[PDB]
């Protein structure tokens, strides 16, 4: 299985440059799943205080991948999704500031940018200087008001045009495509399933 | 030379107009020196499973090789050298090997007096630690300490 | 000879990083009382005669 | 160019999101440093085939390939049965000192390099210096005054 | 010049690193490899390895600005440069690193609070430094037509060598680098002189819309298993093991604040991946040698329902042992058996003990003298291994004069 | 290609970069609002830059 695995990989590699970009973005999966499944965990609410895109969120952010990387486990299946900067545009409001999706998309881009920054004093540097610290320009936004306040426009009286002004920001999940229950509560699931020769 | 911009007087601006160009080092953060001298250095990392002598030799063998083609004015040095340790270290394990099997052999004439009869034990154990140590590189075990004891 | 053999075995079918060092051990002693019950039958008659 | 919060979470995070589903796996440690350099090591059990582990290593690597910025793919990322120990060190020097540090490193790397890394029973080398590399050296003062 | 001006005599080479360590590639660290004269020429002990190296260290404590540390190198390279533990404090909470690092100095202190424990316990990683932080008016540069993008990629091409593509030289391909001049990126500054284009075409200095302040951050940031963490090292305290302060270290991150974990890496993982299965296969070779001592004199016949009371004492036998001396001790139970053996079978023993009194010696000389290999090069060595020898060689051949006839009455 | 885009950001959720979550990297997505992609009628609600 492994020497297959690792074929099949390398001849997917001659048509990742021909694949469209958006699959590209999204990752390309190659694993040696058997179809049977060893065991089902699922996570619940007591006191419904989490709804299941939360549920889903903690545990793909912090139960998943040290199961994943547990021994004897092939490959992990998530009934849910993580968190995901969801941003829903409203047309009209676009419409009403002369604004396309694709600027809102490069303004995205920009402002939600790493840009390295090097540092004061570095290599080659002078022969008499002593101070040599790092220099930190701009870091990745975090906290969906921080979104909210990307700036996209500015009028011509000056008013300012942020994103929260044309869309909604708000923290959903990755992918809705899957809903999950447990004795009608909601709850998230994780399919564990058995790696070869364990 | 690069060609960067034409003014409206029609005069260019050039790379060299605006930037110094020159051949540099890629990466600046590394400084090495030797006894003071300026000096550049390889480190060689063993491969996994590779005899560290044989592997040791084929190097110093291609770096005279290569010496040949080198600057007028560059020369190798070694300022951190481990084989010398391996080969001195087995060099005193055969001559261990051999005092042990010698004060087997003293022990047992001391007993016997007679070097005739002393002798069978004497030749009798060191085939038993040779063979043993053919069965153990032809399975694949190291000479490691465990085997030691 | 043959009981230290036999004891040790089954020794070397079962896996583990402790069980890869106790090989170190097992292996090299089954070898020797092999070679030993060789050599005692085979080499010393021969020289004392 | 980068600070370790940035490298940190522009690579050592991505690389590792995506590291799951290894064979005999021990467990994974990584480190971010303010130079740009990140630098995730591997355990494996011991008696995992180091080819293997490797092949497998550098497979789910390439799914985080797309996800990580583009100076960092354009710097290449190298994967390596890398032992800690070091077998041994070959100095180069000048006699006259007719070649400053500069000439030495880069002749080493352009020449004695890569033939000495494919010889026979050689893991990995690494070269304390650099190769040439075509510097450009700005001037603020002189881009401002033609409007560069 | 330390070492090639104080000490000629026995060192040979010196290849200084700068800007390269252990802990990383870094502006503040240094290596340097040293290289010896030959054994030929380096006679006595005082010109040896350690002699050099505590005159390094007592001549090198001196370096004012600086902390240099002459070392040998370890037994065993591949698995550190020292002993003791290795210790990993995993924030597996989502605290941040403020708080794990409060934490850190919280579990330092409490561990200096008990020295009879644990000894020279201390952080692996860097501690924070000043860092420069340049914040961008947005909103200003937006409002005279200057693109954020242009400003981010203008202070990065300056100030961090973005590569461009290759070139050709002398027949190799080679990149092209492009950074600002030494002199334009040395100090805080330096900054107001560069200018960026706006839409119309003019420039306007970074100086009109950013801010910049000093701020602090770390240099250095380490993860396990995905997990912020900082390394903790550390090594027992004299006359204890490591267990028992592998313990009481655990129960000092017990004492932490909530969402701090702690793992073990390196060597201490090993050891504990030993412990905790160590019993079970003790038992099972111990049900082994049970057989083994239970087999060859046909069940319990004459010495082996002796050898059935060796189960009390196993069981009734704060010190501890080694790896090693585990497989030892039933080597020697086992060397014990067969100084029996040659007898008891020929029992199954006043002749043959009196034809077997010698190989009983030669066997235990036999073993002293293989494992002698192991510690000596001939003079040196051989002092401490009088003690536990001959003391061995005396309760053998009293075994063997005494046990071997008790026991069958036994 | 601004039509084709502008439809495939509306209907599609297009992807766009990562960002930081309580020290995790997560994707960003960009879509229209629930009530505007529901019904065929939703397609002439939508406007593009000449
Ligand atoms: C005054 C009393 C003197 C008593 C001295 C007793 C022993 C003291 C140490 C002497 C050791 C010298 O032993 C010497 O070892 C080297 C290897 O290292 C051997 O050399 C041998 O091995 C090397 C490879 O390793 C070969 O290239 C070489 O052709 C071969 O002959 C010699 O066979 C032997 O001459
Ligand atoms: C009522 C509460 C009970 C709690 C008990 C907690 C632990 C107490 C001791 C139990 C130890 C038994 O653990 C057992 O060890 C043996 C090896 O010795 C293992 O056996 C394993 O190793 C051997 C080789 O060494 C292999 O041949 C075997 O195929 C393999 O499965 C088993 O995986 C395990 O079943
Ligand atoms: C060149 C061949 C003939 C020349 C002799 C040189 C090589 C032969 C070694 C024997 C000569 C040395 O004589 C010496 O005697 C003592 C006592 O018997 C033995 O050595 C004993 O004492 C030394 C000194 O404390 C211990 O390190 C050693 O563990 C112990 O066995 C060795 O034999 C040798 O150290």
């Amino acid at each position: 299985p492994d020497i297959a695995q690792v074929q099949v990989q390398n001849k997917l590699q001659l048509a990742m440059p021909s694949l469209p970009e958006a699959v590209q973005q999204q990752g390309i999966s190659v694993d040696k799943s058997s179809s049977n499944i060893l065991m089902v965990a699922a996570f619940i609410s007591d006191n419904g205080s989490l709804n299941q895109y939360d549920i889903a969120d903690y545990v793909a952010s912090n139960i998943k991948d040290p199961l994943s990387r547990t021994a004897g486990v092939g490959s992990v299946q998530l009934f849910g999704s993580e968190y995901a900067m969801r941003i829903w545009l409203d047309p009209q409001k676009l419409n009403k500031y002369n604004l396309v999706p694709s600027d809102v998309i490069s303004q995205i881009k920009v402002q939600n940018n790493q840009i390295s920054g090097g540092q004061l004093g570095g290599m080659p540097q002078a022969a008499d200087q002593q101070l040599n610290a790092s220099i930190i320009v701009q870091t990745r936004l975090q906290t969906p008001e921080e979104f909210g306040k990307i700036l996209l426009k500015v009028q011509q009286d000056g008013s300012q045009v942020l994103l929260r002004d044309v869309a909604r920001v708000e923290l959903g999940a990755e992918d809705y495509s899957t809903v999950a229950r447990y004795n009608g509560k909601p709850a998230a699931g994780i399919a564990i399933k058995l790696a070869a020769g364990a | 030379k690069i060609l960067l911009k034409v003014q409206q007087d029609g005069s260019q601006v050039l790379l060299r107009d605006v930037a110094r160009v020159e051949l540099g080092a890629e990466d600046y953060s590394t400084v090495a020196r030797y006894n003071g001298k300026p000096a550049a250095g390889i480190a060689i990392k063993l491969a996994a499973g590779a005899n560290a002598l044989d592997t040791s030799r084929a190097v110093k063998e291609e770096l005279n090789r290569l010496s040949a083609y080198f600057p007028a004015s560059l020369k190798t040095v070694y300022p951190y050298d481990t084989t010398p340790f391996i080969e001195i270290s087995i060099q005193e394990v055969f001559k261990t090997l051999v005092e042990a099997i010698i004060l087997v052999f003293l022990v047992m004439y001391l007993f016997l007096q007679n070097f005739r009869a002393t002798i069978i034990p004497t030749i009798a154990v060191p085939v038993v630690i040779l063979g043993t140590f053919a069965i153990l590189s032809a399975v694949g075990f190291t000479i490691n300490t465990l085997t030691m004891f | 000879a043959v009981v230290l053999s036999a004891v040790f075995m089954p020794m070397a079918f079962m896996s583990g990083a402790t069980g890869e060092i106790y090989r170190q051990f097992s292996i090299t002693l089954i070898s020797s009382m092999l070679l030993s019950v060789f050599v005692a039958m085979s080499l010393t008659p021969a020289l004392c005669a | 160019g980068a600070d370790a919060q940035t490298v940190e979470d522009s690579v050592t995070q991505v690389i590792e999101q995506n590291m799951n589903g290894l064979d005999g796996l021990m467990y994974m440690s990584s480190t971010s440093d303010a130079a740009g350099n990140a630098s995730i090591t591997l355990t494996f059990e011991t008696g995992t085939s180091p080819d293997i582990a490797q092949v497998q290593v550098q497979n789910k690597l390439q799914l985080a390939m797309p996800s990580l910025p583009e100076a960092v793919q354009q710097q290449g990322i190298s994967v390596d049965k890398s032992s800690s120990n070091i077998l041994m060190v070959a100095a180069f020097i000048s006699d006259n000192g007719s070649l400053n540090q500069y000439d030495i490193a880069d002749y080493v790397a352009s020449n004695i390099k890569d033939p000495l890394s494919r010889t026979a029973g050689v893991g990995s080398v690494q070269l304390f210096g650099s190769e040439y590399a075509m510097r450009i050296w700005l001037d603020p003062q002189k881009l401002n005054k033609y409007n560069l | 010049d330390y070492y090639l001006t104080k000490e000629k005599d026995n060192v040979q080479s010196v290849f200084t690193v700068g800007g390269f360590g252990f802990s990383g590639q870094g502006q503040n660290n240094g290596l340097a490899f040293i290289s010896l004269k030959p054994w030929s020429e380096r006679v006595g002990e005082e010109n040896s390895v350690t002699a050099i190296i505590q005159r390094a260290m007592i001549a090198l404590s001196s370096i004012n600005k600086a902390v240099v540390f002459p070392f040998n190198l370890p037994a065993v390279a591949e698995l550190g440069t020292a002993s003791g533990f290795d210790m990993e404090l995993l924030d597996n909470g989502n605290l941040g690193h403020e708080k794990l690092t409060q934490a850190r100095n919280e579990l330092l202190s409490l561990a200096a609070q008990s020295p009879n424990q644990v000894t020279g316990v201390r952080p692996n990683g860097l501690e924070d430094t000043p860092m420069f932080k340049v914040n961008v008016n947005a909103a200003k540069a937006e409002a005279m037509g200057v693109a954020l993008s242009d400003i981010n990629q203008t202070i990065s091409t300056a100030f961090g060598s973005s590569y461009v593509n290759d070139f050709l030289n002398q027949g190799r391909v080679k990149k092209v680098y492009v950074q600002a001049g030494t002199p334009f990126r040395m100090l805080p500054d330096n900054i107001n002189q560069w200018y960026v284009r706006n839409a119309s075409g003019t420039m306007a200095p970074l100086s009109a819309y950013s801010s910049t302040e000093w701020t602090y951050g770390s240099p250095r940031l380490e993860r396990y298993n995905g997990i912020p963490s900082m390394e903790i090292l550390g090594e027992a305290a004299a006359g204890k093991s490591t267990g028992d302060a592998m313990k009481f270290m655990a129960d000092l991150v017990a004492k932490l604040p909530a969402g701090v974990g702690y793992s073990w890496t390196g060597l201490s993982y090993q050891e504990a991946l030993s412990s905790n299965q160590a019993p079970a296969l003790y038992a099972i070779s111990l049900v082994v040698v049970f057989l083994a001592l239970a087999a060859l004199y046909e069940s319990w016949s004459i010495p082996f329902s002796v050898m059935l009371v060796v189960p009390l004492g196993v069981v009734g036998a704060g010190l501890s042992n080694d790896v090693y001396f585990q497989v030892g001790l039933l080597t020697t139970i086992g060397l014990s058996a067969k100084n029996a053996i040659l007898i008891v079978e020929f029992a199954v023993i006043i002749e043959a003990a009196r034809m077997r009194l010698r190989p009983i010696l030669m066997t235990s000389l036999a073993f002293i003298l293989g494992v002698l290999p192991l510690v000596i090069s001939h003079g040196a060595g051989s002092g401490a291994q009088n003690a536990v020898g001959t003391g061995v060689m005396g309760g053998m051949f009293a075994a063997t004069v005494l046990a071997i006839y008790f026991v069958p009455v036994f």
